[PDB]
């Protein structure tokens, strides 16, 4: 439990603490970005290992667990910096590890971050996925929500207020969604 | 204080003006170089290096020898017509 | 005129007083471009003058060619000229001009000194000296390390009485100090000491001693260690203690942005480890070629052999040592305690300084004298094109310079990429040499003559050329125990249509007692006298030389007939 | 229990390091490293105009320092070994050990222009010229401090069986003369304090087990020494023996108590330089150890101020959390009607004897006197506004100039005190009969 | 005649000139007191009169002229302290409107002394970093929400720095008159 809580604190003290010479980098493209209504911050591997070379350990051993807490702490930053609302900031990252050729991954990558390059053949129409979701319940009435992201989920059956084996419906009427698009690369 | 594309009138209009500048430079308030640099005065010594062989040189503090790619540590008072004329460069 | 350690804050004093005046640019220094120690020296200086508000002029210079010229057109009110790593060999009184009647101002009645108009000031640990600079010559003033002192009172005697002397006893004196300076004379070369070193001393005796000039101190040092290996082994305790007395208190604190240090720890004789990866670190370095013969598969797979053994999958090896996993980052000062002893390569173990400035990462003084070094070489009818080719050489010069600053680390990169593709173009032409069999084994010497290749360019610089000699001299020095020999290396231009030559002397493995000296000097300069070759002689370095196409056969033919070598 | 040991004027441990300060005063310090089986030195000038920092290599483990302008002295206190180096080269150092008896050790050491003086725990006084001629040995109490300035000498003396004590002389060409000679020392002890807190600043003690924080003449040669209850004192009279008194300047932990707003800020300690006039130099010392470290921190001032105030009724005076406290307009004027007497006092004392240096600390003189003045009026006024006529009456006495006389008669008036407009003209009237005599 | 650039305001550089003639605490580490010093714009005698480690007042470019060498050394103001920035943050925190009261050149003076005086200091440099960084950002948000309010007739401002005024100043002045245009040309 407490592990969650360590981790968005170190991110969040990485934001408000990394000068190279005299400029505070990260707050000030944080700042920028949120006055043209983007949120979203583009962090760079060479200052995390820099800074803490423990942190970019943690990130690259699970990198599914780990992407979202640093996510939620940009947002938290964002508010100090900013309010005396805002979704929350997607992160996007760079990075000069050596490329793999597309055509040598297996086994041996599943779940890694991984660099590649390739030529862009296809591009999908844009479809929607929740984030921010509303439920109902079907015999008492009674009503909750739910908070999906979107790494590697399902309706639950914990119901609420017997109030029944499969309960739970969606309120399209009260929920919040994102884009989202498949590519394909050779 | 080139001349193809003024016409006639202005290329007299440029000269007449010219003699007023050196007129109001020359006199009294002499003592202050109102063609001057307008920009406040930082520091009393730089580091100026050669980048144009204009070779042996003569200006009212002294004399210079510009040989191309030395450097000078030298007041900026006496150098900033040079600057400005573009045989040197602040490094 | 000579000084020693004792008084070198007198000739300070003197510089100080004498180049006074504001009116005027009082002061000029000369100095070598195409050498680091030099290079470290005079921003050392820079910065004291700077301090002491010392107006004066910076000079880059290549040879004595340019010399001449450069001294010719001086004004009278240069009280005082520096010159910096080269000129201890050769009269200056006889180079130039010199008439001191043209230059004495006053004469101490008491004392008997003359006081010049112009004070000629000279820094260079080359050896043996010309005995005119340190005796006869007053307006030339040199800085020793006690040498002359300790070393030459027969030679010092020689040259007063033989000087003095202008029958029985009359022949066998003037034969005797004849003999005497003639003994002295014609000696191989050896250079005995740093520029920067002394210069630290003098700091020392000032009272300016900081970490910014201790970390010049060291990189003067360290430009030292691939050919003079003795000197740097001599000087290297000092730099010990230096760094363990200006490094503060409260030592290993947390970080912070603006925490700078500077400490001792382990480094490798590997290429350039922190940059590129692992795998490229030992295959490019210098000394594992010639302990595993890396120019063929037999030493190849000896390689991979190794890294199989020590348990470091061979496909992280190449990952870029940055992003490498940390495990293995921690734990290969152990892996190799383990296991280069079984290929022979224990050698590869050594201390050495590290610094780090706030959150960008460490950098050891040997991977920062391989990126200035890099710079120097590949920055950004005939006597035309000479003189283009050696003005590029000195716009190097400050490309070099300007990157001595912190605030500047965006040209230092630019310099570690540059360095590693001039190893990998060296490495590309030793392994054609070697598979080929160039190499000429004469009797007296080994000689080595490129007359085509993929880009025989890069050789055109002097320093390029140098790298080359130096990667052959280890393969040559461990591929068999017998015939250590002198070599030399020739590189054909088709725009002049002359061949630069080197030339080289053997050494002693590294972990092996008097140095050896260079005797090519003596040689080239006796065939140059004596020869109906178009040639030239003017680089600070004698054992470089240029020859017409035609030219370079009857040459070497004199030169291995002549008993000199 | 006491045991005896080395000590130089405001030195440090080495703590957990291998590196420590020998000693501090006005004109610079002194700090050394240790390297394997050797030592490194380092001279340090706030002057640096006028000298030169240099450093030098120790193999012998000096471990006791002095520090004047005209040169530094060294010693060792097992082997007896000494060194002196002056500033200029033209002088050349020299060196000589000393006779020591069996588990003898010298304790401090000193230097004037021409004399040299070194003390050990059997309580030996040995001295010699300024090239190493021995001169003289005498037999005293154990000597544990000493200090000089130009030919005037300062020392501390202690003994189980003869109590704490000091003396003062002057070493004159001329002549040499004594003033005191091991005489009772009023000085606070820190044993107490040693023996029952357990307070892991036992290194300190260890380190100074007389707890004498630091001791040096006044930039007017006044004897003064900073006690471990880090009080400042000062000698005054010390020319008239029937006269002569120790007096309590400056109290460190009332000051860092007001400047805390009434808190108690222990982990704040103050560590004296030394005394210009009337401002002391000192360095303001944050966390676990209480004496400073590398690279030094620069200096702060403070001035002296007499000890009248109460926490308890300051605190009730005063009733943004951290603000100093106030005091009563009559403390304020109270104390500085004393220490404008007692600034006075020395000042006069100094220019009776020794004269001016400069040619205007007579101003400063007249700005004291009028400062005592003006302080008196204020509580004066206080008096006749409580109508406390006796009181008033016997604090107009005190006043100096008729101006402050004649304000005097106008603050009376406003009191409504006919009969103390009376006294006092009657009071200025004899006193301008004096002043026509 | 005068340049394009500098016809309504002041440059950076004529800010940190402003800033450059106001008074300052040394320690002088050498004697002045018995040639001398003969300024014109200025007091002349304290620059005669020193004495080493006396403190004194002098302007602010003699005093960076001479920590240029070691003959000088600068006493921080005491408000560029920990402490009162801490309270200084506080107060910008409880009161959602006014603006603290920190001098009229704090941003110019605190990036001058962090670069010429890094080593003066008594405070670590890397926390007062930190604090300068938040009362710039904290100020930037109650200007934000200034703006809503230009309007035809005036506006009222307090403890707004002159930087801070200069970075904002051709903005404020250029929609405010437009809508004093706007609304005078429909009275006529
Ligand atoms: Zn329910």
């Amino acid at each position: 439990d407490d592990d969650n809580t360590e981790i968005i604190k170190s991110f969040k003290n990485f934001i408000l603490e990394f000068r190279l010479d005299s400029q505070f980098i990260y707050r000030d493209q944080l700042r920028n970005n949120i006055l043209v209504k983007n949120y979203s911050l583009t962090v760079n591997m060479e200052h995390l290992i820099g800074y803490n070379e423990d942190i970019y350990k943690k990130l690259s051993d699970e990198p599914s667990d780990i992407i979202p807490l640093f996510e939620t702490a940009i947002t938290q930053v964002a508010k100090r910096i900013s309010i005396l609302s805002l979704p929350t900031f997607q992160l996007i990252l760079n990075s000069n590890a050596n490329q793999i050729p597309l055509r040598d991954l297996d086994s041996e990558h599943v779940s890694k971050i991984v660099r590649l390059s390739g030529i862009i053949i296809s591009t999908s129409v844009l479809s929607s996925r929740a984030t921010y979701l509303s439920i109902m319940c079907r015999n008492c009435r009674h009503t909750t929500s739910i908070t999906i992201n979107n790494f590697n989920v399902s309706l639950p059956r914990s119901c609420l207020s017997n109030c029944g084996p499969d309960p739970y419906i969606i309120i399209h009427e009260s929920s919040k969604f994102i884009d989202q698009q498949f590519l394909k690369l050779q | 204080n080139d001349t193809n594309n003024l016409s006639h009138q202005e290329q007299e209009y440029l000269k007449e003006y010219c003699d007023l500048i050196t007129d109001l430079k020359s006199g009294d308030l002499v003592d202050i170089d109102l063609s001057g640099s307008l920009v406040p005065p930082s520091d009393v010594f730089i580091d100026v290096r050669v980048l144009k062989d204009a070779g042996e040189i003569q200006t009212e503090y002294g004399v210079f020898n510009l040989i191309k790619d030395s450097q000078f540590f030298v007041r900026q008072s006496d150098v900033e017509r040079l600057i400005q004329q573009g045989y040197l460069q602040k490094i | 005129m000579y000084y020693g350690i004792s008084q070198f804050s007198e000739a300070y004093n003197k510089i100080l007083r004498n180049s006074s005046s504001h009116s005027s640019c009082q002061l000029v220094i000369f100095v070598s471009c195409l050498n680091i120690d030099a290079l470290c020296a005079t921003k050392m200086l820079s910065l004291l003058f700077k301090k002491q508000l010392v107006q004066s002029q910076i000079v880059p210079i290549f040879g004595y060619s340019e010399l001449r010229r450069h001294y010719s057109q001086l004004d009278d009110n240069i009280n005082s000229l520096l010159l910096v790593g080269f000129g201890g060999v050769i009269d200056l009184e006889a180079f130039l001009e010199i008439d001191p009647q043209e230059y004495v101002i006053d004469t101490d009645e008491k004392s008997g000194e003359q006081s010049f108009r112009r004070d000629i000031y000279v820094l260079d640990a080359h050896r043996p000296w010309n005995l005119d600079n340190i005796f006869g010559s007053q307006i030339i003033q040199c800085f020793d390390d006690g040498t002359v002192d300790d070393t030459l009172g027969e030679q010092k005697e020689a040259y007063y009485k033989l000087l003095e002397l202008d029958r029985k006893q009359r022949k066998k004196q003037i034969h005797e100090y004849e003999g005497v300076l003639e003994e002295y004379y014609s000696q191989g070369t050896t250079v005995v000491n740093s520029i920067s070193a002394q210069i630290y001393s003098l700091l020392s005796a000032i009272g300016e001693t900081n970490l910014s000039n201790l970390w010049l101190n060291i990189l003067g040092t360290t430009s030292l260690d691939i050919a003079y290996a003795q000197v740097y082994n001599r000087l290297y305790p000092l730099l010990q203690d230096e760094v363990k007395r200006l490094t503060p208190s409260s030592r290993n604190s947390v970080k912070t942005p603006d925490t700078l240090t500077l400490n001792i720890q382990p480094d490798y004789y590997l290429f350039l480890l922190r940059h590129s990866s692992l795998y490229d670190s030992f295959y490019y370095s210098n000394y594992v070629n010639a302990k595993l013969s890396l120019w063929n598969e037999n030493g190849k797979k000896r390689l991979h052999k190794m890294f199989a053994r020590m348990g470091i999958p061979l496909s992280t090896a190449q990952e870029t040592w940055l992003y490498m996993d940390h495990s293995i980052k921690r734990e290969l000062g152990i892996i190799f305690d383990k296991n280069l002893d079984r290929y022979g390569l224990q050698d590869i173990i050594r201390d050495g300084f590290v610094r780090t400035l706030g959150y960008r990462g460490s950098i050891s003084a040997s991977e920062f004298v391989e990126a200035l070094t890099a710079l120097l070489e590949v920055g950004n009818n005939s006597a035309q094109k000479l003189t283009n080719l050696r003005k590029r050489w000195v716009s190097n010069f400050w490309l070099s310079w300007d990157a001595l600053d912190d605030r500047k680390v965006e040209l230092l990169n630019r310099g570690i990429q540059l360095a590693q593709d001039l190893q990998r173009a060296i490495f590309n032409t030793g392994v054609a040499i070697l598979e080929k069999k160039l190499i000429k084994h004469l009797r007296i010497y080994r000689l080595c003559v490129l007359q085509d290749g993929p880009d025989l360019d890069l050789y055109r610089n002097p320093l390029t050329l140098l790298r080359l000699g130096n990667w052959l001299i280890e393969c040559c020095a461990e591929s068999e125990d017998k015939q250590l020999l002198p070599m030399v290396l020739a590189s054909i231009d088709e725009n002049t249509d002359t061949y630069l030559v080197a030339g080289l002397t053997p050494r002693y493995p590294r972990g092996l007692k008097k140095p050896i000296l260079n005797n090519f000097s003596m040689a080239f300069q006796q065939i140059t006298a004596e020869t109906d070759a178009k040639v030239r002689i003017d680089n600070f370095e004698s054992s470089i030389i240029e020859i017409r196409r035609e030219d370079l056969s009857p040459f070497l033919e004199k030169l291995t007939l002549s008993g000199l070598l | 229990k006491f045991r005896y040991m080395p000590f130089s004027p405001a030195g440090t441990p080495f703590g957990f390091t291998d590196r420590r300060y020998l000693t501090m005063n006005e004109v610079g310090y002194v700090s050394t490293v240790k390297n394997s089986e050797q030592y490194s030195i380092t001279v340090s000038f706030f002057d640096v105009g006028r000298f030169r920092e240099y450093h030098f290599e120790d193999l012998f483990g000096y471990d006791l320092c002095f520090l004047n302008e005209k040169g530094t002295l060294f010693g060792q206190s097992k082997t007896g070994q000494i060194q002196y180096r002056p500033h200029d080269s033209i002088h050349s150092n020299w060196t000589k050990i000393i006779p020591l008896q069996a588990g003898e050790r010298i304790t401090s050491v000193a230097a004037t222009p021409v004399r040299v003086i070194v003390g050990t725990s059997l309580g030996y006084f040995r001295s010699f010229n300024q090239f190493g001629v021995p001169f003289a040995v005498e037999k005293t109490s154990p000597i544990v401090a000493l200090t000089a300035q130009n030919y005037r000498v300062f020392s501390v003396h202690y003994s189980q069986f003869h109590g704490l004590s000091y003396s003062l002389s002057e070493l004159g060409t001329s002549s040499k003369r004594y003033y005191k000679r091991e005489c009772p020392l009023p000085m606070s002890l820190p044993n107490i304090n040693s023996d029952m807190k357990k307070d892991a600043n036992l290194d300190y003690y260890n380190f100074n087990p007389m707890g004498i924080k630091s001791l040096f003449f006044s930039s007017y040669g006044d004897p003064c020494i900073f006690g471990s209850d880090n009080t400042l004192l000062l000698l005054s009279k010390w020319r008239s023996p029937e006269e002569s008194k120790w007096l309590p300047i400056l109290d460190s932990n009332m000051e860092i108590w007001k400047m805390s707003g009434g808190k108690e800020t222990t982990d704040i300690h103050v560590w004296p330089l030394a005394l210009a006039y009337d401002t002391l130099n000192c360095i303001l010392v944050k966390g676990k150890h209480i004496w400073p470290e590398f690279p030094l921190p620069l200096p702060s001032e403070m001035e002296i101020r007499m000890p009248v105030f109460v926490k308890s009724k300051l605190l009730e005076e005063n009733k943004e959390e951290d603000k100093e406290i106030q005091i009563p307009v009559s403390m304020a004027a109270e104390e500085e009607y004393l220490r404008s007497k007692v600034l006075s006092e020395l000042l006069t004392d100094t220019l009776e004897n020794d004269g001016e240096m400069y040619g205007n600390e007579n101003e400063v003189l007249a700005a004291l006197n009028g400062a005592y003045d003006k302080a008196l009026l204020r509580l004066f006024a206080s008096a006749c506004s409580d109508q406390n006529v006796e009181k008033a009456l016997s604090l107009a006495h005190e006043l100096k100039q008729d101006r402050a006389l004649t304000a005097a008669v106008k603050i009376s008036e406003r009191a409504e005190l006919p009969s103390l407009v009376k006294k006092i003209n009657n009071i200025r009237e004899a006193r301008y009969e004096q002043q026509l005599k | 005649s005068l340049p394009a650039h500098l016809q309504q305001t002041f440059s950076p550089e004529e800010i940190q000139f402003i800033v450059e003639n106001e008074p300052i605490k040394i320690f002088p580490r050498i004697t002045t007191r018995q040639t001398r010093w003969q300024l014109i714009t200025t007091d002349d005698k304290a620059l005669n009169n020193m004495v080493a480690m006396r403190s004194t007042e002098v302007v602010l470019w003699i005093a960076l002229l001479l920590k240029q060498q070691s003959k000088c050394s600068i006493v921080a103001p005491q408000w560029l302290t920990t402490k009162e920035l801490d309270r200084k943050i506080q107060y910008e925190k409880t009161h959602p409107d006014r603006f603290s009261e920190l001098p009229w050149n704090w941003l110019v003076l605190a990036r001058i002394l962090f670069n010429k005086a890094k080593d003066d200091f008594h405070d670590p440099i890397h926390e007062l970093r930190g604090k300068i960084q938040d009362l710039r950002e904290i100020r930037q948000i109650k200007v934000l929400k200034g703006l809503k309010y230009l309007n035809e007739s005036h506006l009222q401002l307090d403890n707004l720095s002159l930087l801070e005024i200069n970075e904002l100043r051709p903005f404020i002045t250029e929609i405010m008159d437009k809508l004093r245009e706007i609304h005078t040309a429909s009275l006529t």
